[PDB]
């Protein structure tokens, strides 16, 4: 489906959600809850623990200027853009929330390239297709294995 | 929120979200608009979150729900 | 059913490729294996629907507020696009298969030269054109377009496109790439953009926007990569932007006769 | 109502009029239907074959084409009630047209109701530039539906890689199942992928039904508070 | 290249805006403050001898072409658009003529289509009959009849049989009747007569209009009166008639008011819904005048001396019979205007 | 070379042949000219619509056949056509709507704007009942005279010096000019409202904006109410 540049990762969302002594013990922070499909566009990092929340952050700081530009002008607020600006940011975090808080890693398992480049000069304009399911009969599952963390077993 | 009062012998509240009724679950309590509102509480919109889907002999779809409120 | 249009003097553009751009195997790529791949996906995606009856730059329009339809509006957009940027690159829009004419000397005009200093602040086509190929490489991580635009208000700018964007309409733009980190600037615009989307009134939550394309090329992989390579992208931009058609571009430009 | 004479005799009238000298000049019309004569039989026509299925019309089969018993075990000696009636009528009854096909798109739409939700063009094309290989359900021209499903088992049946309709059906329902899934796929990624890039929409689709559940529920209020208020006065009495 | 042309005229138009503001301003201030000021500089001047040459050549150049001449008499598009100045952003109407330039030239590009249906196309590019075929009758539902509840069983012989609770018409028969009544009209067309085509229902006059001005015919989309034909000089002696030559030119010969008063009556009748149109069919059968209908399966074929067996009440399938009986009367017309020139 | 008498009208088995004519002919603008953008200044509702009266396209339009309906649906016609942008408009359309506005260009109005005089007074006319007034109006510091005398003198009734005041209120401009009011015949009541209408009218000149406002107070009518014979 990918039209351009991009990745097909297969992830494992870490159940680490806690943040406390976090990423202090490579065992006990190296677990997995549930194995994942995410799709990265051009240089997009299957992590999401490094850029979740930047427009929220963004949006927070576009609301604060405006807000003191408003009281240089000398304005009564509004009737809603205290009631819109409240919502955009409410489904902001709730959107990026974790099962038991909001810190929630993916470990990088496997990754297919979508990228032209790659499959354009030996398979064609038409065989991106052809191009994928040569990859799938080429990929070594014990690399894979090996990246697989131990499950999470709280169950 | 379609009723404002609980689905009788059910613990689970209606909702109309996207053509489709589904079965809201609260985290614990119910909003106070729902009192004040009464039986006028479909004209509001709230925040949900879909928890699972699922299909019935029927072929019906089983939606379930969360009253997601503003905290 | 949507076909790959006929292209003038096709047999020599079979054999000797564009001249100065692309050879005889990257313009196949290009058009006449690009254009059938996304014609027939366009088909697919269409056919059985109302928009089997619309032309692609219609279908774009007619989809660009539509979030499920994106998919069509992608190989829309892409099929206009293409056309737009194999155009202006063309040796000859006239058919001179039988005229066997060997001298085509384009050369931009003067409403062309003059609506560039008055919006570029005085700056020459020659000084545009590094500016539009800086853009492209600091802008465009990826596939996408690169435009020269005129507004509502007479004034050309450049625009940047990733992936299939339009230049017809700037909420389908695509000119920020937000898998990447964006400065408070680009917020700023995102968010004056949104506020636009939200004025108006129709159901369809549409907006007016007169932006038109003059120039186009394709930066996608499908155009250059066999005879550039990777990494060789600017020399392919280069190429194109000294060997435009300019009795096409020149066209483009509404004069008001 | 009475089969008409003088419709189709226009000619003979005419020249009736010409001859005796009623009417002096030739009318324009009248060269071209003498050389063109209307049909004027007007007959009911029998008919011997269903055009759909084949069916022989108006064949008996004697009794001595079933010298083998029945499933009751009895052998017919004899022509039973039913074939002593005449039946002229049936020759001239127009045949009901029956296809295999309706039976699987029955049952299709039974098996998958909301491909009923997917709107259908009724409106033809030309039906006779479609160049379809059935060896494939996807083809350029026709979107992907049932009747890809049905077209995809005919062909199945027809070229013998399958003897029961019912595993030629459920073939074809797989090779369906998987351009559905492939299609579901490229939109949710396109949209996904648009978002990342900086795309904006004005309404989404629950926007929209959110929008238009509002105007209906803002008449019903105005309805309901003064019928609620006619209630109370009425009662009172 | 040659813009500098164009530059030169909007130079002068800039100029006479600037000279006609300032005509305007001068006719605000009184007369007491220019009058007396100006008549005095001439009591304090002295005309010379070429202030003189212009003292006389202005008097002739303004009592020749302002006083003494005749007041009247006994960019070609959009020639009213006002442009906009160069620094100005487009106008309302200069954004339309810039899309209207898109869409020649570029709004197309990308794509052709290819076997999609227009509806306009079967009114304006009709195919001959000839060239028609089940397949095509079928695309554009002249199979479709009526309810079987509803049949008319003298049309038993036109019917293919019954399907989804309708009378499916046998478009086998359907082309042969309808290559039959094309030809009368080629031939009627070919010997001048006049036709008209009769069609009442709602959303019938574009193709009878259309159908009537490529045969040189007449049409009736509102009302058939009834009478038109039997009492003809009650209801159309008042309207005007007119001789033309085998070229279909006026003559403009007057006509006596004996020649005016006469009943001019069609030569042949095209009827799209008969079954509306019992009066008009009467009419023709008691006027002996031809006609041709579409019979659908609940229609009585025997009122109308060429019947088409086909569905009366779709647009696309009537229009696309119309169509065809259309372009078959402009063939017999080009048939009859080339043999007169050769 | 054969000569043959034809309808003149490809209508003329129609109901009404000449109106049906002239529908079809603009019917054939609105599509050729279907894309060509109609005047944002309908919307200002500009005031230009002379179209030939139901009458005079009787003489056109089928005589006794026409029937209202078909004279509505040609001005519907008419006017969009009308209503395209004027600079977007071209003359095949100008042409066919010629023939269709009310001639009045061979004569000319009969109103001159009016003006002060040269003593900078405003002089109008205003009668009720059998009453008749001549004001002069100018601009000064509230004085009134009525035939001479002070108003109190000449007017007892309150509510009579109220009405001659009245138009004077509603601009708020009651010591803004000097008023000199000469009346004759009638009573009281239908000299100082007969004066009332004449200072209305004379108001205007000072500032033809107000014209409105006056018209709206309802100073501006003339009262046509008289003593009638019993019948
Ligand atoms: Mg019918």
């Amino acid at each position: 489906a990918i039209s351009g540049d991009g990745f097909t990762w297969l992830v494992a969302r870490r159940q680490l959600d806690k943040r406390a002594m976090r990423n202090d013990m490579p065992n006990r922070d190296i677990e997995y809850d549930k194995l994942f499909i995410l799709n990265t566009y051009n240089a997009g990092t299957p992590f999401n623990f490094s850029t979740s929340g930047v427009m929220n952050e963004l949006n927070n700081q576009y609301t604060n200027m405006e807000k003191q530009r408003a009281k240089e002008a000398g304005n009564l607020e509004d009737s809603e853009m205290t009631a819109k600006q409240a919502k955009t940011k409410f489904i902001y975090e709730t959107q990026q929330k974790g099962f038991s808080g909001k810190e929630v890693s993916y470990i990088p398992l496997l990754a297919i390239d979508a990228s032209p480049k790659t499959w354009l000069t030996d398979y064609g304009v038409f065989g991106k297709r052809e191009y994928l399911e040569r990859v799938w009969d080429s990929i070594e599952w014990k690399i894979v294995e090996s990246r697989l963390p131990q499950r999470t077993k709280i169950q | 929120i379609l009723n404002v009062v609980k689905e009788n012998n059910d613990n689970k509240w209606l909702a109309a979200i996207g053509g489709f009724v589904a079965d809201v679950v609260f985290f614990q309590s119910p909003p106070s608009s729902f009192n004040s509102m009464g039986d006028f509480i479909r004209m509001k919109t709230f925040l949900f979150e879909i928890l699972e889907a699922s299909m019935e002999k029927n072929g019906s779809v089983s939606m379930h729900a969360r009253l997601l409120e503003p905290q | 059913i949507h076909v790959v249009p006929k292209l003038p003097n096709s047999k020599a553009l079979l054999q000797n490729g564009v001249p100065n751009i692309l050879s005889s195997s990257g313009f196949k790529t290009v058009w006449f294996d690009y254009q059938r791949y996304l014609c027939d996906k366009l088909t697919l995606a269409t056919a059985g629907q109302s928009l089997e009856s619309y032309y692609p730059f219609h279908i774009l329009l007619k989809t660009a507020g539509n979030p499920l339809q994106s998919n069509i509006f992608n190989l829309a957009s892409s099929i206009h696009n293409n056309h737009l940027f194999v155009e202006n690159i063309l040796p000859s829009a006239v058919e001179h298969g039988t005229n066997s004419n060997a001298v085509v000397k384009t050369e931009p005009s003067r409403l062309f030269l003059s609506k560039i200093k008055d919006s570029f602040n005085g700056s020459d086509w020659e000084v545009v054109k590094e500016e539009m190929i800086y853009r492209a490489e600091n802008e465009v991580l990826g596939q996408g377009w690169l435009f020269l635009v005129e507004n509502n208000e007479k004034k050309l700018f450049i625009l940047t496109s990733n992936n299939n964007g339009t230049p017809y309409y700037f909420p389908r733009n695509q000119s920020f790439d937000l898998n990447s980190a964006i400065s408070i600037d680009e917020f700023a615009t995102l968010k004056q953009m949104k506020e636009l989307i939200g004025k108006s009134t129709k159901l369809n939550g549409k907006v007016q926007d007169w932006t038109m394309p003059i120039i186009c090329v394709n930066l996608w992989d499908h155009a250059y990569l066999h005879d550039y390579g990777v990494g060789n992208r600017s020399k392919y931009v280069k190429n194109v932007l000294d060997n435009l058609n300019w009795s096409v571009v020149n066209n483009r430009i509404f004069s008001g006769i | 109502m009475k089969i008409q004479t003088n419709a189709v005799n226009v000619l003979q009238r005419t020249s009736a009029y010409l001859k005796s000298g009623l009417l002096k000049e030739t009318p324009a019309w009248y060269n071209v239907v003498a050389s063109i004569p209307p049909s004027t039989k007007f007959t009911r026509e029998p008919r011997f074959k269903n055009p759909s299925n084949g069916h022989i019309i108006g064949k008996l089969v004697d009794v001595t084409e079933q010298p083998h018993a029945n499933n009751k075990g009895l052998y017919k000696t004899r022509p039973n009630s039913s074939d002593k009636r005449v039946g002229v009528k049936r020759l001239y009854r127009p045949p009901k047209l029956t296809y295999v096909e309706d039976r699987l798109r029955s049952l299709f739409y039974k098996q998958h109701p909301w491909e009923l939700s997917r709107p259908k063009i009724l409106v033809e094309n030309e039906i006779g530039d479609e160049n379809y290989d059935w060896s494939h359900m996807l083809q350029i021209g026709r979107p992907l539906d049932g009747e890809s499903v049905i077209q995809r088992t005919m062909y199945l049946i027809k070229t013998k890689q399958y003897g029961d309709m019912v595993e030629a059906y459920d073939h074809a329902r797989y090779e369906f199942y998987a351009l559905r899934m492939q299609e579901e796929t490229e939109q949710q990624v396109a949209l996904e992928e648009a978002e990342m890039f900086g795309s904006l929409f004005g309404v989404s689709a629950i926007e929209h039904g959110i929008q238009k559940e509002q105007e209906v529920l803002d008449v019903w209020e105005k309805k309901v508070v003064e019928e609620t208020e006619l209630m109370a006065a009425r009662t009172s009495n | 290249p040659n813009n500098n042309d164009e530059v030169m005229l909007l130079q002068q138009k800039l100029l006479y805006d600037e000279i006609r503001s300032e005509l305007k301003s001068l006719s605000q201030v009184p007369e007491d403050e220019i009058l007396p000021e100006l008549k005095k500089s001439l009591e304090q001047d002295k005309l010379s001898d070429k202030e003189q040459q212009l003292e006389a050549e202005l008097s002739d150049f303004f009592r020749n072409y302002a006083l003494l001449n005749k007041l009247f008499d006994s960019t070609k598009p959009y020639p009213n658009l006002i442009p906009s100045a160069n620094d100005k952003p487009y106008s309302s109407q200069e954004l339309f003529l810039r899309q209207l330039n898109h869409s020649m030239r570029t709004a197309k590009l990308g794509a052709t289509i290819s076997k999609v249906y227009y509806p306009h196309k079967d009114i304006f590019y009709p195919p001959l009959p000839e060239n028609i075929t089940v397949e095509s009758l079928m695309s554009a539902g002249v199979h479709l009849g009526q309810s079987t509840s509803l049949w008319r069983s003298s049309t038993q012989s036109y019917i293919y049989g019954e399907y989804k609770g309708i009378h499916i018409i046998d478009l086998n028969q359907t082309l042969s009747y309808l290559k039959r009544a094309a030809k009368v009209v080629e031939g009627v067309s070919e010997s001048g007569g006049i036709i008209l085509f009769l069609g009442t229902r709602q959303g019938q006059k574009r193709g009878l209009e259309e159908a009537a001005k490529k045969t040189h015919g007449y049409y009736v989309s509102t009302r058939w009166i009834p009478g038109t034909l039997t009492n003809s000089t009650e209801i159309s002696g008042i309207w005007e008639k007119q001789e033309i030559d085998s070229n279909d030119n006026p003559t403009e010969r007057a006509l006596s008011p004996n020649e005016t008063s006469k009943q001019v009556k069609p030569d042949l009748l095209v009827v799209l819904n008969p079954t509306e149109n019992r009066n008009a069919l009467l009419e023709a059968i008691k006027s002996r005048v031809p006609t041709i209908a579409i019979i659908d399966t609940d229609s009585e074929p025997s009122l109308v001396t060429y019947p088409i067996p086909g569905n009366d009440d779709s647009l696309r399938s009537v229009n696309f019979l119309l169509g065809v009986l259309a372009r078959a009367g402009q063939r017999g017309l080009q048939n009859r205007l080339a043999r007169n020139n050769e | 070379l054969p000569r043959r008498i034809v309808p003149k009208l490809a209508t003329f088995y129609s109901a009404n042949p000449n109106h049906e004519d002239r529908i079809n002919r603009l019917e054939r603008l609105l599509r050729k000219y279907i894309k060509l953008p109609s005047q944002n200044n309908n919307e200002a509702q500009q005031t230009k619509a002379p179209w030939i009266s139901f009458d005079e396209y009787a003489l056109i339009g089928g005589g006794t056949k026409l029937k209202p309906t078909q004279y509505t649906q040609l001005l519907y016609m008419l006017n969009k056509l009308h209503n395209i942008d004027p600079q977007l408009t071209n003359d095949e359309i100008t042409s066919e709507l010629s023939q269709y506005y009310k001639k009045s260009s061979m004569l000319s109005n009969n109103i001159k704007i009016k003006t002060l005089d040269e003593f900078g007074r405003s002089i109008a006319v205003g009668k009720r009942k059998s009453s008749t007034a001549k004001v002069f109006v100018v601009r000064g510091t509230g004085e009134i005279l009525v035939n001479g005398r002070q108003l109190n003198d000449y007017f007892l009734k309150m509510k009579d010096r109220e009405s001659i005041m009245y138009p004077l209120q509603v601009i708020e401009s009651v010591g803004k000019y000097n008023i000199f009011a000469t009346t004759s015949g009638g009573g009281p009541t239908g000299q100082a409202e007969s004066i009332m209408h004449a200072i209305a009218k004379a108001l205007v000149v000072f500032n033809p904006l107000l014209k409105s406002r006056l018209h709206k107070a309802g100073v501006l009518t003339r009262d046509y109410r008289h003593v009638e014979r019993k019948k």
